[PDB]
C-alpha cells in the first residue's frame, strides 16, 4: 500500500524569468505590459471638443476657424494637426506656455475690455481671414491712421480686471512688408507700443521688411499675452502698428489637452490618451507611447514581461 | 505499474487542484487534489496580482509638441529627462517580475513541502519515505484509510502495532 | 490540559523570548524562552533597521519658488519632473517595506524551524513528533532533563534503551 | 512526558503589507514615513539671517528695507514672504537665477567700483525709497541732466574685478511715465544704454510710458545682472535713463536658502527645511512636503508604510 | 579523531566542488564532491551574473558643457535632475546587490539541504542523524559501499537487516 | 561508519552586504561598479575628428581655425577646451542648443547661398582673423558702404531651400567701438536688419559702444542662426552693419560628440565617453563621471558594491 505526494502540470508551458533563471517553464503566466491599443478618443463622460482646423490659441483671438470655441468650455480638448492660431501670417511669443495653460483651462469665458477710439479707423481687415468677405481676428481690432500716410494720434488704453481670477490679456504687434506700407497705415516716425501692469513690464516696436508670402502675404502679427492679477490694470500706450484686444479671457476650471490624429468615441470611456488612441488596462505598464498622458500605466522599454500566475512546470515521467 | 509523488515529476492528470494526493491499495489507483493546499496558493498569487493591478492616482499633462517642436534646448533637456525615467521604470519593471516570479516559483515548492510534511506527521512510525515523495504505507490501507490521511483523520494509533510489525520483520 | 507548540497558533504567555519551551512532566508544565533563536531574529530585524537608517548625503536646494511663481513652461517641467520622481520613490518605498516585510516574517519561520529540527535531533530515537510542534518522549523526563534538552546537554545514548522499549512496545 | 517547541505572539497585533498579503497582522511594526513635523526654522549651529521685510535681490541694491544686509554673511538664509527686493517700482531681469545664486552665496561683500561723474546729478531720490527724508537705493546712482530738460552728455564709465571671485554687478533703467518726464530728466534724443564686457554684451533701451501706480508711482526701473570674470572689464556706455551702480558684490562662501512662514529656533538642531518647518527623523521617507530642501528623507505619496519588526502573530488556541 | 558536516563549519579540504562528502570507516577516511548539487548552485549564480551584464540600448548625449557653463536656471534644474536621478540609480545598485546576495547565500543554503535530505532519503532505516549533518551507517560500509551513496546507487534493502539489529540492540 | 554531507570554505573571505547583515563573509565575490578607466579617447571603428582649436560652432562660419572642417564629415565628433567658435570678438546667440544640433549632425555639408551685391564693399576684413594676411570669417561676408561715412543702400536679399532636409542659415550683427565707427563704416542713420521666413520673424539692431579689448579688438560680431524648412524661403532686408553668408549648412546624418582632454586612439574600441577617457566595462553601474555620455553603465555615489559570487563562508572547526 502506498500514497504519494504531489502537483499539477501541463503540456502547455509558458516560459517566464527569474533572478537565476531565463525562460523557466511554469504552469501559468500574464502579461504585465499593455501593447492592445483602442485607435479612438474615448470620450464617454468627459465634455470634449474636437477643434479640428481650430488652433487652441486661435480661440482667444478669433480666426474664422474658431468662431464655434470663441468661448467653449470642455473636460477634454482635443487638438488636431490641420489646426491653425493664425488667419493672417504670425505667430505667439511664449507659444507652448499658452498652450499648456489653455489645455487645463476647462475651456474660456470672455469679457468685453471696453476700449473706445477717435480719429481712428478700427475696421482694419485682410483678405487672409475672409469671413464673408474680407476680414480680421474676432477678438481683437486692427488700428490705422484714418486716410492714408495721416498721423496716428498718441494713445493710452486702459483695463481692470474687476473679477477673482487672472485675466488673459492678448495684443498684436503688426510687422509691414515695407516702411512705405507702414507709413501707409499708421503714418511716419518711429513706432512704439509699450504694455503696463504691476508686475509686467516690457516695449514692443515693429520691424517692416520683406518676407516670404504666406497665404499670399508678406506682412506679420505676432501675438503676445500676459496674466493680469484682480484688481490689477494693464496700460496700452501706443501710436500704430497695434492690434488691439476687443474682450479678455478667463479661465473656466480644470480640464486636459491631448494631441490627436484619430475620431472620437462616446460609448468607450477612457483615462489615458495618446496620439494614437486610448490605453484602458489595470496592468502596470504599458510599450505603446511614453509621451502618453492623463492617469497611465508606466511606459517601459520591453514588450512584454510575463509574471508566473502558477508553479514550475515540471512533465510527467512517461 | 508503480506511481510516485513530487521530486522528479509532477501530474499532468491532476486537473481539480494544484497539489493532490496519489494512492494503490488493493482497490486499485486513485488520485484526488488537496484544497486547503492549493487554495492556499491561489490566495498568494493572486495577492500579488491585486498589488500590482493599484493604480496611480498622479496625473500627468504634455510637456511638449509633437506638431510644433519646441526649443531645441528645453526640448532635448525634456527629451533626456524622460529618457532617464523610462530607462528607471523599465528597470523596476524588469526586476519586480523577476523578483515576483522567484518567489511565486518558491512559495510554490513551499506548499508542496508542507503539505508532504504534514502526511509523514500523521502516519507516525506506521510509514517510510520512498524518496519520490511517495510513503510506502507498512499495514493495510482501504480507500476509507485513505480517505482519512486526506481529511486528517488518521490515527495512527489504531494501525501502530500492525506496521511497527511489518516494518520490524 | 494538553500543551502544543508552533503550527496552529503562538503563546501569548512566552513573554521573556521570541521562541521557546514548554514541557510536562510529573513535575508540571513549563515555559522556557530560548535565548540564541531569539538573538539571532533580533539581530537580522535590527540589522534591516539600520540599513534603512543609512542616510544621504546628497543635498539639494530650492529650484522654484512659493512666493513668486516662476515662468510657467520651465515651471511646468520641473514639476512635471518633480511629480515624475515622486512617482519613482513612492513605488520604490512600496515595494521595499513590502518585500523586507514578506523576508522579515519568512526568515522567522525559518528561526522556528532550525529550532525545532534542533531539539529533534538531541532526542535522535527517544522521541515522536506529535503533529503540533511537540515531540512526546518515552521516557521519564523531570526538569532537570528538560533543562538538558534547553541547554543543548541532552545524552540520547543515557535514556536509548528505555525509550526504544516504550515505543516499540 | 512532552516539550513543544513555540514562538511568542500578542492580542496587540498591528497589520501590514507583503508581495502576497494586505493586512498580514505581526507581533510588531515601525513607521518609516515621516509625518512629524517642526514648525520653527532650527537653526543651532547655524548662522542664520532672517531678511524678513528685506528681498533677497535688495541686498544687492539696497532700499531701506535692506541696509542690515547689505554685507550680510550666513549659513542659511531665510526668505519671507513680505520681503521685497524694490522700494522704487520695478524687478530684476532673469530674478530667479539671480536668487538661486545668492541662496548659497554665504552672503555678499561689497566694493566700491569707483565712478566719478561731471556735469551731472547724482542725487536722484524719490519718495518710495523714504530714508529720513526721501532717498534711493543705497548701492545705486539715480543719474539727470543737470537742471530741467537739459541735454545729458554721452558718458563712459569702465571697472576692472582685481580680485580672484567673480563680480556681481547691477545696474538699472529707468522707464518714465512719459517722453515728457523722460526729456525733463536725461534731457531729449533716443536714448541708449550698452553693457560691455568680454564673455557679455547686451544693449538697453528705456520704455517710457504710462502704467499703473505702484506705490503711487507709474515709473519703473528694471534692474539687469551680470557676473564679471576676475581680472575682466565692464564698460557702460550711456546718455541717460541709467541706474549707475556704487558698488560690487562679491560671494562670501556657502550657504543655503530657504522660504519660510514659521519662527526661528537656536536651540532645536536640523538640516532639512520647508515652508512650514523642520523635519529631524532618521526615517528614510517623509510625506510632508515635496519641496522640502536641505538633507531630507525622500518624499512619497503614502501616509504611512510599516515596517515588520517582528514575527507573524499567531494567536494562541484558547 | 571524528568528523563532522555541515551545521557549524564548512570543509577547507573540498577543493574539487561546492558540496561533498566525507566518510570515514574501516578503510579509513575519505573526501568526495557532488557534481549535481555543486553545478546546480553554479548554474544559478552565474544566471544572476548574465543578468546584470544586459547592457542599455539606450544612448545619452550631453545636455550642458564643462568648458562654457550654460545658463544659471536652466544649468540647475539640469544639475538637480540628474542628481535626483544618481540618488535613484545609487539606490537600486545598493538594493539589488544587497537584495541578490541574499538569494545567492539562501539557495547556497538550500542545496546543501536538499542534498543532506536525500542522502537521508537513501539511507532509509539504516542510519540516524548524528546533528552535525553526518549519518551514523548502523552497518558495514566499505569504500563500495560508500560510493554507492554518492552515486545513488545504495539499495537500502540489501543492509536492512544488518542495520535494525545494530539499531535495535 | 559514518557519512558526512559538507560544503567548501576559505581562509580567503570576502565580505558583502545583504538585507540583514552588514560585513557577512562568502566565498568568493565580484565587483558590479565600475571605476577603471582608460584615459584616451577609444576610436576605432568611429569616424573621428579632433576639432582642437576650431570651435564646433565655428565649422559654419569658419573662422581660420575651422578651415579644415567646413564640410567635415564624422560619426564621433571631440570638442577641445582651447577650441574657438570665433576670431573676431564675439559669441553665437542659442549657442548651446546650436552645438547640441551640430554634435549628432555627423558633419556638415555646405551650399553657396548665391548672393550677389552692387554699389558696396564685401571685402571686409580685420587683424584678428589673420590668414596669410587680414582676412574675415570664410563663409560671411563683411559688408561696408563704399568709401567711408558713405551711404549704404537699402538692400533686400534671398534664399530658397531646394533641398529635402532643413538648412542651418547663419547671419551676423557687427557691434562697432562708436557711433563715429559706425558711420564710418556703413554710413549716418539708425540701422536696421530684419530676418524673415515662415515660422520665423525677428529684428536686429546693432548696439555701437565701448567694451573691453579683446584680441586687441573691442567690436564685436555676434552670431544668430535658424533652421530653413525645405522649400521655404530666408529674406535678408537690411542698410548696414550686417555679417552676410555665403553658403548654408546641411546635416550629413548621425553622430555623437563629446568634449574631452586626452588624446585619441584608433586601436582600443569604445561606447562609452568622459573627458577623462573612455569606460569598457560589462558591468551595470560605474563611479567615473556622472555627465557620461554614449551607451554607458548608469552612475553610481558607491565607488564598490560586491555581489556574491559564492556561498556563505563558515570557517573549519579546527
Ligand atoms: C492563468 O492566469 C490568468 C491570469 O491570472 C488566469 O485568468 C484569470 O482568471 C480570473 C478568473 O477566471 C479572472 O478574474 C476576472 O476578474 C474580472 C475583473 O475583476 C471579472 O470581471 C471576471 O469575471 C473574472 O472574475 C482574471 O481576469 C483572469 N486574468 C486575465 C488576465 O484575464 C487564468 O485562470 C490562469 N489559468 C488557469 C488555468 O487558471
Ligand atoms: C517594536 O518595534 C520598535 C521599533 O524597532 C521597538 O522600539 C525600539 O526600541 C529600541 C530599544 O528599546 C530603540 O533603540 C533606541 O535607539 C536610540 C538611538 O540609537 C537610543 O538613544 C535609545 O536609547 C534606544 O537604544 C528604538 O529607537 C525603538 N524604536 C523606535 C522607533 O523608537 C520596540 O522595542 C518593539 N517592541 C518590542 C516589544 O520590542
Ligand atoms: C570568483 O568570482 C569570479 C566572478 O564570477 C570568477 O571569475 C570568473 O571566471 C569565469 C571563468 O573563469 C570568467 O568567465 C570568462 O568570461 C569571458 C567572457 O565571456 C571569457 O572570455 C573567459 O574566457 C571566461 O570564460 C569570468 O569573466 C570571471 N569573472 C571576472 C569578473 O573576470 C571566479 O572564478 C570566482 N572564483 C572561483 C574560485 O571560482
Ligand atoms: C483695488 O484697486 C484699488 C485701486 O485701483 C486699490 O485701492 C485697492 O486696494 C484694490 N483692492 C481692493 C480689494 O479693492
Ligand atoms: C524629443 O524626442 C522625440 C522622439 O523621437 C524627437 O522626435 C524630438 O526631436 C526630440 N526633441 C528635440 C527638441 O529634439
Ligand atoms: C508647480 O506645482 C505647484 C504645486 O501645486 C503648483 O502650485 C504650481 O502652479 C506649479 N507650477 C506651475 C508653473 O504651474
Ligand atoms: C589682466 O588684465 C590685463 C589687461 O587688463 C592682461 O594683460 C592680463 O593678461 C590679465 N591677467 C593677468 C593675470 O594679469
Ligand atoms: C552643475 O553641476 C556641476 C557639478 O559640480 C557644477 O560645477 C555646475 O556649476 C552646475 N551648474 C550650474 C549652472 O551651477
Ligand atoms: C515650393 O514653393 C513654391 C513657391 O515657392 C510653392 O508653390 C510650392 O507649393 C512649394 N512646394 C513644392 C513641393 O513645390
Amino acid at each position: 500500500d502506498k500514497i504519494c505526494l504531489g502537483h499539477h502540470a501541463v503540456s502547455n508551458g509558458t516560459k517566464v524569468n527569474t533572478l537565476t533563471e531565463r525562460g523557466v517553464e511554469v504552469v501559468n503566466a500574464t502579461e504585465t505590459v499593455e501593447r492592445t491599443n483602442i485607435p479612438r478618443i474615448c470620450s464617454k463622460g468627459k465634455r470634449t471638443v474636437d477643434l479640428g482646423q481650430c488652433g487652441l490659441l486661435g480661440t482667444i483671438t478669433g480666426p474664422p476657424q474658431c468662431d464655434q470655441f470663441l468661448e467653449f468650455s470642455a473636460d477634454l480638448i482635443i487638438e488636431r494637426r490641420e489646426g491653425s492660431d493664425v488667419c493672417y501670417p504670425g505667430k505667439f511669443v511664449n507659444e507652448e506656455a499658452l498652450r499648456q495653460i489653455l489645455r487645463e483651462s476647462g475651456g474660456i469665458d470672455k469679457e468685453a475690455m471696453g476700449f473706445t477710439y477717435s480719429g481712428i479707423r478700427t475696421n482694419g481687415a485682410t483678405s487672409a481671414c475672409r469671413r464673408s468677405g474680407s476680414s480680421f481676428y474676432a477678438e481683437m481690432k486692427w488700428l490705422l491712421s484714418n486716410t492714408d500716410n495721416a498721423a496716428f494720434p498718441q494713445m493710452t488704453k486702459s483695463y481692470k480686471n474687476t473679477r477673482k481670477s487672472p485675466a488673459l490679456i492678448v495684443w498684436g504687434i503688426h510687422h509691414s512688408v515695407s516702411t512705405a506700407e507702414q507709413t501707409k497705415l499708421y503714418g511716419s516716425g518711429n513706432k512704439l507700443v509699450t504694455v503696463g501692469s504691476s508686475n509686467y513690464q516690457q516695449s514692443f516696436v515693429p520691424s517692416p521688411g520683406a518676407r516670404p508670402q504666406v497665404n499670399g502675404l508678406s506682412g506679420r502679427i505676432d501675438f503676445h499675452w500676459l496674466m493680469l492679477n484682480p484688481n490689477d490694470t494693464v496700460t496700452f500706450s501706443f501710436n500704430g502698428a497695434f492690434i488691439a484686444p476687443d474682450r479678455a479671457s478667463f479661465l473656466r476650471g480644470k480640464s486636459m489637452g491631448i494631441q490627436s490624429g484619430v475620431q472620437v468615441d462616446a460609448n468607450c470611456e477612457g483615462d489615458c490618451y495618446h496620439s494614437g488612441g486610448t490605453i484602458i488596462s489595470n496592468l502596470p505598464f504599458q510599450n505603446i507611447d511614453s509621451r502618453a498622458v492623463g492617469k497611465c500605466p508606466r511606459y517601459v522599454k520591453q514588450r512584454s514581461l510575463l509574471l508566473a500566475t502558477g508553479m514550475k512546470n515540471v512533465p510527467e515521467i512517461p | 505499474g508503480a506511481i510516485a509523488g513530487f521530486i522528479e515529476n509532477g501530474w499532468e492528470g491532476l486537473i481539480d487542484g494544484w497539489y493532490g494526493f496519489r494512492h494503490q491499495n488493493a482497490q486499485g489507483e486513485g488520485t484526488a487534489a488537496d484544497y486547503k493546499s492549493t487554495q492556499s496558493a491561489i490566495d498568494q498569487i493572486t495577492g500579488k496580482l491585486n498589488r500590482l493591478i493599484e493604480k496611480t492616482n498622479q496625473q500627468f499633462e504634455l510637456i511638449d509638441n509633437e506638431f510644433n517642436e519646441v526649443e531645441k534646448q528645453i526640448g532635448n533637456v525634456i527629451n533626456w529627462t524622460r529618457d532617464s525615467i523610462t530607462e528607471v521604470w523599465s528597470y523596476n519593471a524588469e526586476l519586480l517580475v523577476a523578483m515576483e516570479n522567484q518567489h511565486t516559483i518558491d512559495l510554490a515548492d513551499s506548499e508542496m513541502d508542507k503539505l508532504y510534511e504534514r502526511v509523514k506527521r500523521q502516519l507516525r512510525e506506521n510509514a517510510e519515505e520512498d524518496g519520490t515523495g511517495c510513503f510506502e504505507i507498512f499495514h493495510k490501507c482501504d480507500d476509507d484509510c485513505m480517505a482519512s490521511i486526506r481529511n486528517n483523520t488518521y490515527d495512527h494509533s489504531k494501525y501502530r502495532e500492525e506496521a511497527m510489525q511489518n516494518r520490524i520483520q
